[PDB]
RNA sequence: UUUGCUCCACACAAUAUAGAUGGAUACGAAUAAGGCGUCCUUGUGGCGUCGCUGAACCAUAGCAGGCUAGCAACGGUGCACUUGGCGGAAAGGCCUUGGGUGCUUGCUGGCGAAUUGCAAUGUCAUUUUGCGUGGGGAUAAAUCAUUUGUAUACGACUUAGA
RNA sequence: GAACUGGCGAUGCGGGAUGAACCGAACGUAGAGUUAAGGUGCCGGAAUACACGCUCAUCAGACACCACAAAAGGUGUUAGU
């Protein structure tokens, strides 16, 4: 759906013999909290020896994005599954804030490779701080020195199902 | 003789440019490009007219003729600031297309007594105009 | 709204602009298409040529006199278009039917009247630019249509007697519209004016 | 019994004193000040049929004249309100018709 | 004047249906001018009337009325669903019939 | 074939309506381009303006739209004529000259309306036919039967016969 | 030809165009409202909705059961290592 970003914070339950376990930290894109803590969990099965019935979940948190309104190009480390193996992409997303690059990305690998939610996993995601380190064509390409173009071909979709002119497609 | 081409010009979207909120919870408003993310959306402000600055789907506006100077990427005091300055507000209402939009909802807001007024002084108007349609 | 609607179907494309039609009909709107010779098919002309081609071979086997009609006019091409999106084998399908003529050109009834596009189905605004099309007239005549040069000619003698018209209409609206701009100014157009008129 | 008391007024437009229903007429926004007019003459019981019996059919085929001196009562009560603005006569003796491409769901009255 | 119209014309569509499986009791009209349910919904309560002619005179004219009212709106393009005394004959799939402004609420 | 047939006008009946209820309101071409106005050296020309929908434009007041009076203009519109054109794709329509006549809400007045009783489509459209008037217009063929054989199972076809 | 369960047989209804078994849901006679599975260009009730991409096929493709396609290739095009 449209995503948020979620820190999980859990850890084992104690025990006796190990009172204080280690309070594992994650950042999750979800939709919601039981989505997030269902994500944190499978995690978590997947790094060390815990699941949900041998610990619990400490707390979780919304982070939403510290200036929503900075245009930021975000560099994207993303493992799929495709129909014979498993592969490691990097992708790099020009968007204004995290869950909205993080919602592109999962648009553009369902487009481009057909891979799914459950097929895709987040490495990490982080903002490239300065110009000259983006390596994409793509986002390079709109950080060029007055950035200007048109839009031809203007089509202004009409309410009534007859238009009494032809209609004008300039812009 | 010289060369001679159509240029074809149009309302190019950079930073400064005017554009008009098309549909959404403003609809109908002023902004300005503060910056373009991609090919299909841009980051807007409209901080005269009450739009929240906001990255928008550029098929959600529409561009007008007008410019001002930006600097890209300027926050909403500088924005409003060069507005003001630039005062592009009353040079869109000095438009034909602000005062077909001021028409209409005038139209609209009309009653039943002033719609009544108006058949009478198109009548009125028309009698003269027509009278005028003899003589040449 | 109106009594009759007068398409102008040159640039249109052929399935939604019948989509768009037969629901008029089946609302009770009566529709006329002139010009149906310049629709507009998406796709190559070879493409549509295999397409015509394939529908072709179909035939009754033992009568060919039976079988699917291959129709060659491309107003009968529009009509079947239109025909397989009505239900035409009822009696609200044949009365549907009964308020659509389809013709090549624009007929001596409508040339004085009022032409009118469907904008949804406008080959301009539906497809991308690049794409490929093709034109109904010129699949029509490869197929076997016999009247695409005598369509053309009586088209140019009435565009020829359109433009002799419009010469006249430019004047004349140019005439009035210099008289409404000089009587304007006055105190019923500024009370006009205050009132949105 | 929640029935409006109206007025054309006859010299107007023809209307006499009459009472109508609130759910079938359109309260414009055009007001007119009725201070001056003593309606509280008028009631239910000024307003009787005289219902006609069973056994009188008409085969083929008369006002009051209370009801015609009351009408001449208020209805120059109410043109010296309607002499301030103008064309409000002419207002009220037009009636009212909808053209084509009037949307009552956007009209304001 | 030349005009003498107090109704909103629209269009008998159909009945309320399925893809396979149509209920008369509930007819679909098609108010003209309306292209939304929010514009719709001013036209909930009013009275329908489906006005046509026969060649019998009853009890004094030869013009009979069915009557009817706009209960709900339907879909999302301004069709609304009308519910008649006598439902509708279902000939008249694209006749005319005329909407009043009464009941009013303005 | 006992006064029949067609057209025109209204008079009354019948007959129905795939569905009037202000107006189907006429360039062509392009869409990574145009429209309109203006100017010139008339062009793939210069300059200005417009679009961002018909949410337009025209029409629209009067007993379902009456009876009258005046002012101002010499306009607008309806009807029956009338002059001249143009239109063959399915022309059956478009334009125009002249006079008549009616209305005019361009502006200002006078009289009428009720009782359909608090709503009831509250009836005003066009399609076909018949029968009457009274006014024009014109006075045929086909088939069976007979015959032919360029035809033919029979029908049908091709011929002939005051 | 066996094991566990659910079905059809014995069962109509909405969907899968069509079908014993699939999906949804099991049934007195009616009214109103809301939905399931499935859909919303037209047939056909319901957005020619919104948003991001991809594909142009001189046999495109279009939805589980289900009404088929493989190995091997292609400076077609897109995204990656």
């Amino acid at each position: 759906a449209h995503f948020k970003e979620y820190q999980v914070i859990g850890r084992r339950l104690p025990t006796e013999s190990v009172p204080e376990p280690k309070l594992f930290r994650m950042r999750i894109f979800a939709s919601n909290e039981v989505i997030a803590k269902s994500r944190y969990w499978y995690f978590l099965q997947k790094l060390h020896k815990v699941k949900k019935a041998s610990g619990e979940i400490v707390s979780i948190n919304q982070i939403n994005e510290a200036h929503p309104t900075k245009v930021k190009n975000f560099g994207v480390w993303v493992r799929y599954d495709s129909r014979s193996g498993t592969h490691n992409m990097y992708k790099e997303i020009r968007d204004v804030s995290r869950v909205a690059a993080v919602e592109t990305l999962y648009q553009d690998m369902a487009a481009r490779h057909r891979a799914r939610f459950r097929s895709i996993h987040i490495l990490k995601v982080a903002e490239i701080e300065k110009t000259a380190d983006v390596k994409r064509q793509y986002v390079k390409q709109f950080l060029t020195k007055d950035l200007k173009f048109p839009l031809p071909h203007r089509v202004q979709k009409s309410t009534k199902t007859f238009s009494y002119k032809r209609p004008s497609t300039f812009y | 003789t010289d060369s001679i081409v159509k240029a074809s010009n149009w309302r190019l979207v950079e930073v400064g440019r005017v554009v008009l909120i098309k549909k959404g919870q403003s609809a109908g408003k002023l902004a300005a490009i503060v910056e373009i993310i991609d090919q299909k959306k841009v980051l807007i402000d409209g901080p005269k007219a009450g739009v929240p600055r906001q990255a928008i789907n550029l098929g959600q506006v529409v561009l007008t003729p007008l410019t001002f100077a930006l600097p890209r990427g300027a926050r909403t005091a500088t924005v409003s600031k060069k507005w003001a300055a630039a005062a592009v507000c009353e040079k869109w209402a000095a438009s034909s297309w602000a005062k077909k939009i001021a028409q209409r909802e005038r139209r609209a807001a009309l009653t039943d007594f002033e719609r009544f007024q108006v058949m009478v002084l198109r009548k009125q108007k028309r009698y003269t105009v027509k009278k005028a349609l003899a003589k040449a | 709204v109106e009594p009759v609607v007068v398409i102008d179907g040159k640039g249109h494309l052929v399935g939604r602009l019948a989509s768009v039609v037969a629901k008029q009909l089946l609302n009770g709107q009566k529709i006329v298409v002139v010009r149906a010779e310049e629709l507009n098919i998406s796709g190559e002309f070879f493409r549509n040529k295999l397409k015509y081609h394939d529908f072709l071979r179909k035939a009754t086997a033992f009568n060919k006199t039976r079988g699917p009609f291959h129709f060659r006019a491309p107003s009968r091409i529009f009509y079947k278009a239109l025909r397989g999106m009505v239900s035409h084998k009822t009696a609200r399908g044949k009365a549907a039917l009964e308020r659509l003529k389809v013709f090549e050109g624009i007929p001596p009834p409508y040339d004085k009247k009022k032409r009118v596009v469907v904008p949804q189905a406008l080959r301009v605004l539906r497809l991308k630019p690049g794409r490929k099309y093709t034109t109904l007239g010129k699949l029509s005549t490869s197929v076997g249509w016999k009247y695409e040069d005598v369509v053309a000619k009586l088209e140019a003698k009435r565009k020829v007697s359109s433009a002799e018209y419009y010469a006249k209409k430019r004047a004349f609206t140019k005439k009035v519209a210099s008289a409404n701009a000089t009587a304007a100014e006055s105190d019923v157009a500024k009370q006009l004016a205050a009132l949105g008129y | 019994d929640n029935t409006l008391l109206v007025t054309g007024p006859f010299k107007v437009n023809g209307v006499p004193l009459r009472r109508v229903n609130a759910r079938y007429v359109i309260a414009t926004s055009t007001k007119v000040s009725v201070e001056g007019v003593n309606v509280e003459k008028f009631n239910v019981e000024y307003f009787a049929k005289e219902k006609l019996t069973k056994k009188e059919k008409k085969e083929a085929n008369e006002i009051k004249t209370e009801r015609v001196e009351d009408q001449k009562v208020v209805d120059k009560a109410l043109l010296a309100e309607i002499k301030k603005t103008p064309l409000l006569k002419q207002y009220l003796s037009a009636s009212f018709s909808l053209k084509n491409g009037d949307k009552p769901h956007l009209l304001k009255f | 004047a030349e005009s003498h119209r107090l109704y909103v014309k629209g269009k008998h569509l159909s009945y309320q249906r399925s893809k396979r499986v149509n209920n008369p009791n509930v007819s679909l009209i098609k108010i003209e001018g309306v292209a939304t349910p929010q514009d719709a919904q001013f036209y909930l309560g009013k009275r329908i009337a489906y006005v046509y002619r026969a060649s019998k005179e009853v009890r004094g004219s030869k013009i009979r009325v069915m009557w009817g009212k706009v209960t709900r709106t339907h879909g999302n393009s301004g069709v609304v669903r009308a519910t008649f005394r006598n439902n509708l004959p279902a000939k008249t799939f694209g006749a005319s019939v005329r909407i009043f402004l009464y009941p009013s609420n303005i």
